[PDB]
């Protein structure tokens, strides 16, 4: 109950804020305003931005490296066994995978950003 | 003479790599530019109490404009039109008639405080030091209108700063 | 006026249109109530809007012509439109979802009761409703915009510089002419 | 009573978040030779009020060509999550005390980054969907060397609950077995703030705008009042993490002072660099991550994995 | 009969003006720095 | 009561919250943006008066035109206008931009900013210095001090 009530009570009051900072204010709308900012000049192409692929290898490194860590997240329970050399063996095979993993991209270019 | 700014060839002794491996590792040098910062958090600062304190400016500062009067009251003025010759921005428009006592004086006397650059030629060319720029620099206006000066604001602003524009002459004419 | 300043020169507009009118600007602000509701479905009323320019130009041509004193005039557009067949044109060319549906007079002044506690501009009123669907009335026996040398914008042309900033799009990509009642 | 403990909580967080503004520009004022806010109120402690009630009452500009629900989502979302971080932390202790409090942290910090998502995506510019991208890989980035860090540290307290780092440092600070996972942990949590030198969106200024370019008035507060608070949180679980407080249980308000001090100071510290140093370019922050922090990272999990295995002195699971 | 005066240097001119490169050196070398950070990790180990 | 004090108090603090955080975007333009550099210099620190330094077009209060404003650039000064959230002044700053200045006669002026934005305040000088600019935000606090718009508002 007690987080529920929390959580509730955070995000009510983030919405309460939002409502009065739409309505409290005194508005005046047209066409010139509430147009993108840009930088003071007109857009220069009705296209939306080109995909990158530089960018999209970085989300799929941090995905795969995100995906190693939930397996290493169970370490410090994992220490209290008492098969230690089984499990430091297998703690260590798992992070030096990811080692192997991250020197993989680095020596592929993987991790540069020239075009 | 020249002399040359990047031109050097670290030393490869491991007292000097492993003080650059220090370095790299321990960020020795950017903590060092930590202490230069702290240092000024400790300092007293710079900025004066406006408006409660003034910047120093000199005697020759050049400000907003003023008419000047002879010690008899007479306007100083003698609708010569050097100031208007030799303005570089063309703000000076100046008409000028025998008045009714026959002097040379002038009916139309307007500065345009928005064409003026604030460059002191006006006063370099007067030959009887009437048109000045004084020392008030704090007359920013609401509307462009008030910025259009004629010659009852401009004999207005004498009356107003004689006393410190004639001071501030006195500490200067020498000069020039 | 007419009595208290005899030469007065009287102008009758009908709904004038433009950027910061209140007339295609109120049939494009009822998309947050969903569907949009017209008396009779908006098929009893006839409009004849004119264009905020045009109503600009006649005033000062007004004011150098020595024939306007003592004149009343009337400013209209040229076209006439059913208040359902331009309430259309506009969500047409807004590019909004179009969802007419009729409400008896008396529940539509019941719903304008409503938004007149409202401390501040009210979004409508009872009065306002009234005249939204009051039909423009003909004086054919009064000065029109011709008489001063204007002549009439179609809605049609200066539709879209209003109802742009409605759009929800950038670089959409057309709408048909609204359908018009002819005269005689 | 527990409904008055939450009041307790979120209302003095938003007033530390105020008054964090008027320090950063004092602090910023005297490194820099001047004197920062003091004429709104005496030395300016009314600065922040005066900033709150203006932002509040201005325009909130929403372009019309912009998703309305996710333009309203975002601000909602960083806020709501920003003030839920500080719930488990204790100090000394939690509001909600939780058995896994270490990893709702992350948990949390780890959808904040929709926040910046949703709001590029909103504005329909691509003046900011680039800028949004860019964040957003930074951000992904640099939580995972906080997780990897975090994990190790948890070697030596032995759990994920919060408390437990208090009695691991009862005889210590973990910043001495720990300095060299202190110092990149430091770094981790100045890039997740997009806090110079690595604020290459808030504040770049280089031919680069910012995801929350486009928000304006109260809307634009509530992103600000979510990266402060979060400023504040990250600078109290370093102080937990690496700086611990004892607790005693008879004098409770000792520890909160000491642990008030040192969370203070870490975070005069973020004011500090910021006016230290210039900014890292877009691809150097990614090299710092990808190529010297988290090689260094791995190796001192492997250290600190074996380290009490070979030591005899794993903590206890309790 | 005045004599001219006017803005000019004092009788022997004015002392010197600094103007190299100053950037003192600071802290120890990179052996003690390590011997220290080393120390600490094994008494914090300990 | 009365209904107008309420009104009256409600004005102070919606025109001191608006007085005491005026965040400037600055026109950078020609010269007289030095001079306005030098306002957020040590000296001066217009800071302390609770003026930022620099805030982006969707943050700022008032526009600083601080220099020549050609026809070139004249377009783009008003997009920017159009698009700062309101209530939003004009600081005209500067000669070339008061009234066209040292270049009024030229072909690729613009004879004064005021032709294309609204002005609130006129600070004079090429340039004025960095003490009369400080003087113009000040006068702006007193204008925007005088301001009764719910005083109005109760009226209407
Ligand atoms: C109508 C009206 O009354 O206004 C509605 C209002 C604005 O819509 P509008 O007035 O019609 O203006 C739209 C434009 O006129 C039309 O043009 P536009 O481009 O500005 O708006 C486009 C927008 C249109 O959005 C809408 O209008 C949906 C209403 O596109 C959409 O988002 C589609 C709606 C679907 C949204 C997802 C469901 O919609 C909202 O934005 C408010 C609701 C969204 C906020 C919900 C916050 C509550 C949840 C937060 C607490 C829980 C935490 C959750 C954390 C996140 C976990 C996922
Ligand atoms: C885009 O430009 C700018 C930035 O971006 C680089 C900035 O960071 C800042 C930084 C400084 C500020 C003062 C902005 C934020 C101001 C606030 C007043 C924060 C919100 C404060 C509150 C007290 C929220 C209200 C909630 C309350 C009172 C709880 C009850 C400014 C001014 C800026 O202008
Ligand atoms: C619709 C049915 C009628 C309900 C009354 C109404 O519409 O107007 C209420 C009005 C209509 O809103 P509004 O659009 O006129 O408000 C615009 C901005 N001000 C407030 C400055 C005029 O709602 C209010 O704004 C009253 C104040 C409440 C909002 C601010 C404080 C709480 C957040
Ligand atoms: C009230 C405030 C009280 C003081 C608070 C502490 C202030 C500390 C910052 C100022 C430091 C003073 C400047 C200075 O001496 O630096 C020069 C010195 C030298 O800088 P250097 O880089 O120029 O030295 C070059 C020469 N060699 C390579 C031989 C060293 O800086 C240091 O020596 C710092 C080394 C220790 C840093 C360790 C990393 C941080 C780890 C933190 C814990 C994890
Ligand atoms: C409202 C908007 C919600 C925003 C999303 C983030 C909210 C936090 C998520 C729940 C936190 C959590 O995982 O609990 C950990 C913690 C784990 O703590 P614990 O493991 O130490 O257990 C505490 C008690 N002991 C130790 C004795 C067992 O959970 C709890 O403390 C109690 C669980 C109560 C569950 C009630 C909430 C269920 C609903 C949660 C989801 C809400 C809907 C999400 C909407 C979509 C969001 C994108
Ligand atoms: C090391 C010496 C630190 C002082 C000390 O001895 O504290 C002992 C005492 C120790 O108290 P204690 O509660 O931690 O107990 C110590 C015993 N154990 C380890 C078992 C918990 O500190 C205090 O009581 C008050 C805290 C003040 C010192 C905190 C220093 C942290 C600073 C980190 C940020 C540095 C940036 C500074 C920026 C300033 C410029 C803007
Ligand atoms: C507080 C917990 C204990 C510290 C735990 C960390 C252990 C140390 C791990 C780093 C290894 C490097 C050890 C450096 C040895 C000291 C070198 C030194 O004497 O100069 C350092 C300097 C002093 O330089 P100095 O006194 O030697 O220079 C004087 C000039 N000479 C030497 C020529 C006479 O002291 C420091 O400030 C270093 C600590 C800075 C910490 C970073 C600031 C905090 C910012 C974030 C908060
Ligand atoms: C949920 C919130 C719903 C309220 C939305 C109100 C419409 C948006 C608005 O505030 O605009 C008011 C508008 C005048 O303001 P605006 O057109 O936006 O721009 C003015 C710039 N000077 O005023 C207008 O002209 C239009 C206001 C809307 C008219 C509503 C008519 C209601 C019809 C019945 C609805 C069904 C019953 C409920
Ligand atoms: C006394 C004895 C002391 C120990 C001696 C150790 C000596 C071996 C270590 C040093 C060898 C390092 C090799 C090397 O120099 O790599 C350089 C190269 C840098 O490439 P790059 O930066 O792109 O080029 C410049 C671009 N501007 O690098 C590369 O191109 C690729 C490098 C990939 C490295 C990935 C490492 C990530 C994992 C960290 C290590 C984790 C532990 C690995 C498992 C070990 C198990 C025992
Ligand atoms: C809280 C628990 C901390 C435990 C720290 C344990 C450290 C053990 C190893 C010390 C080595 C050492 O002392 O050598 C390094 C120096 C001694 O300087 P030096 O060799 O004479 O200079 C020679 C080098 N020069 C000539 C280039 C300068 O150390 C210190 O002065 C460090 C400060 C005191 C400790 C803090
Ligand atoms: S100061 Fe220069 S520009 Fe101004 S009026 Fe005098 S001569 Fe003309
Ligand atoms: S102000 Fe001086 S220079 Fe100008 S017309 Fe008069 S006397 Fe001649
Ligand atoms: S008014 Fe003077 S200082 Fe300012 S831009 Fe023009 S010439 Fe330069």
């Amino acid at each position: 109950m007690n987080l529920m009530l929390a959580l509730l009570t955070n995000f009510t009051l983030a919405t309460l804020l939002v409502i009065i900072a739409f309505w409290l204010p005194q508005l005046n709308v047209y066409s010139e305003k509430t147009s993108p900012y840009e930088c003071g000049f007109d857009p220069m192409g009705s296209a939306r931005l080109p995909f990158s692929m530089k960018f999209f290898l970085v989300a799929i490194t941090f995905l795969l490296f995100d995906l190693e860590i939930a397996l290493l997240l169970p370490l410090p329970w994992a220490s209290q066994t008492a098969n230690l050399n089984t499990m430091l063996t297998m703690a260590l095979f798992l992070i030096i995978l990811l080692a192997v993993s991250l020197a993989y991209e680095w020596t592929q270019k993987g991790l540069e950003w020239t075009e | 003479t020249y002399k040359y700014v990047n031109l050097r060839e670290p030393s490869m002794d491991m007292k000097s790599v492993t003080d650059r491996a220090a370095q790299t590792l321990l960020w020795t040098e950017l903590i060092r530019g930590l202490g230069m910062t702290l240092s000024y958090l400790f300092r007293e600062p710079a900025t004066i109490n406006y408006p409660f304190e003034k910047g120093p400016l000199s005697p020759r500062f050049r400000g907003e404009h003023a008419l000047r009067r002879y010690p008899s009251g007479e306007e100083r003025c003698i609708a010569c039109k050097l100031c208007e010759a030799v303005c570089p921005a063309q703000a000076i428009t100046i008409e000028a008639e025998p008045r009714a006592d026959g002097s040379r004086r002038t009916t139309r006397y307007d500065i345009d405080m928005t064409k003026c650059i604030y460059c002191g030629f006006c006063q370099e060319a007067c030959p009887v030091d009437a048109i000045v720029e004084g020392p008030n620099f704090e007359f920013s206006t609401e509307t462009h209108e008030e910025l259009l000066y004629n010659k009852e604001k401009l004999l207005n602003n004498g009356d107003k700063w004689e006393a410190e524009i004639a001071a501030n002459i006195q500490a200067d004419y020498l000069y020039r | 006026v007419r009595e208290t300043f005899p030469e007065a020169t009287i102008i009758k507009p009908a709904e004038i249109f433009g950027r910061e009118d209140r007339f295609l600007n109120y049939f494009a602000n009822i998309r947050w109530f969903g569907g949009v509701p017209l008396i009779s479905l908006g098929k009893k009323t006839v409009k004849q809007p004119v264009y905020i320019v045009d109503v600009t130009k006649g005033i000062i041509n007004a004011i150098k012509d020595p024939d306007a004193r003592g004149k009343t005039f009337a400013f209209v557009g040229p076209s006439r439109y059913l208040l359902f067949d331009l309430v259309q044109y506009v969500f047409a060319v807004a590019h909004r979802p179009f969802l007419p549906y009729p409400l008896p007079h008396f529940a539509y002044r019941w719903i304008g009761r409503l938004f007149e506690i409202s401390p501040f501009e009210p979004w409508t009123t009872r009065d306002k409703v009234e005249r939204i669907h009051t039909t423009d009335k003909i004086l054919p026996h009064l000065p029109g915009l011709e008489d001063l040398g204007v002549e009439a914008t179609p809605l049609e042309l200066k539709a879209i510089e209003v109802l742009r900033r409605h759009r929800t799009y950038r670089w959409l990509s057309d709408v048909q002419p609204a359908k018009t009642i002819p005269t005689s | 009573m527990f409904m008055i403990n939450i009041l307790m909580l979120i209302i003095p967080i938003l007033l530390a978040v105020a008054f964090l503004t008027l320090v950063e520009r004092k602090v910023l004022g005297y490194m820099q030779l001047r004197k920062g806010p003091n004429v709104v109120g005496p030395y300016g402690l009314l600065q922040p009020i005066a900033d709150a009630i203006k932002l509040f009452i201005k325009e909130p500009l929403r372009p019309a060509t912009s998703s309305a629900s996710m333009f309203i989502l975002a601000p909602i979302m960083a806020l709501g999550l920003a003030l839920t971080m500080w719930i488990p932390l204790p100090m000394p202790y939690p509001l909600i005390n939780m058995n896994l409090g270490v990893l709702f942290m992350l948990a949390m910090s780890s959808l904040a980054v929709y926040s910046i998502l949703w709001s590029g995506w909103a504005s329909n510019s691509k003046y900011a969907l680039i800028g949004a991208l860019r964040a957003v890989a930074q951000t992904i980035s640099y939580e995972v060397t906080l997780a990897i860090i975090l994990l190790s540290v948890l070697l030596m307290s032995g759990s994920f609950t919060l408390s437990t780092l208090i009695t691991t440092q009862e005889q210590m600070w973990l910043i001495l077995p720990a300095w060299p996972l202190a110092m990149m942990w430091f770094i981790s949590t100045l890039a997740e703030t997009n806090r110079a030198p690595f604020d290459l969106t808030e504040g770049e200024s280089e031919l680069v705008s910012g995801f929350n370019v486009e928000y304006a008035a109260g809307p634009f507060a509530l992103f600000f009042m979510a990266e402060y608070a979060n400023i504040i949180m990250m600078n109290i679980f370093t102080a937990i993490l690496f700086l611990g407080t004892s607790h005693n249980p008879h004098m409770p308000e000792l520890y909160t002072i000491n642990f008030t001090i040192k969370s203070l100071l870490l975070t005069m510290s973020f004011l500090w660099i910021r006016a230290s140093y210039p900014r890292f370019r877009y691809d150097q922050l990614m090299h710092l991550l990808w190529k010297n922090f988290l090689p260094l990272t791995l190796a001192l999990c492997m250290w600190h994995v074996s380290l009490p295995i070979l030591t005899s002195g794993i903590p206890p699971q309790t | 009969a005045s004599k001219v005066k006017q803005d000019m240097p004092p009788v022997g001119g004015y002392g010197p003006i600094d103007y190299k490169r100053n950037l003192p050196r600071r802290g120890l070398s990179g052996y003690s720095m390590f011997a220290v950070g080393i120390g600490a990790l094994l008494f914090g180990y300990w | 009561s009365r209904g107008e004090y309420v009104v009256a108090k409600l004005d102070d603090l919606i025109n001191w919250a608006r007085r005491s955080s005026l965040w400037p975007m600055t026109f950078g333009l020609a010269c007289c943006a030095v001079e306005m550099m030098h306002m957020a210099a040590p000296r001066y620190d217009m800071d302390r008066f609770g003026v930022v330094f620099r805030a982006s077009p969707r943050q700022s209060d008032v526009m600083i035109v601080a220099g020549t404003l050609t026809n070139k650039m004249a377009p783009a000064l008003r997009k920017v206008y159009d698009q700062m959230p309101e209530p939003r002044y004009v600081v005209s700053m500067g000669s070339c931009a008061n009234g066209g200045g040292y270049y009024h006669y030229s072909y690729s002026v613009v004879r004064g900013c005021d032709r294309i934005v609204p002005v609130d305040i006129y600070v004079p000088g090429c340039p004025p210095t960095a003490e009369a600019l400080l003087y113009g935000i000040l006068q702006l606090q007193k204008k925007i001090k005088r301001e009764k718009r719910l005083r109005i508002w109760y009226r209407r």
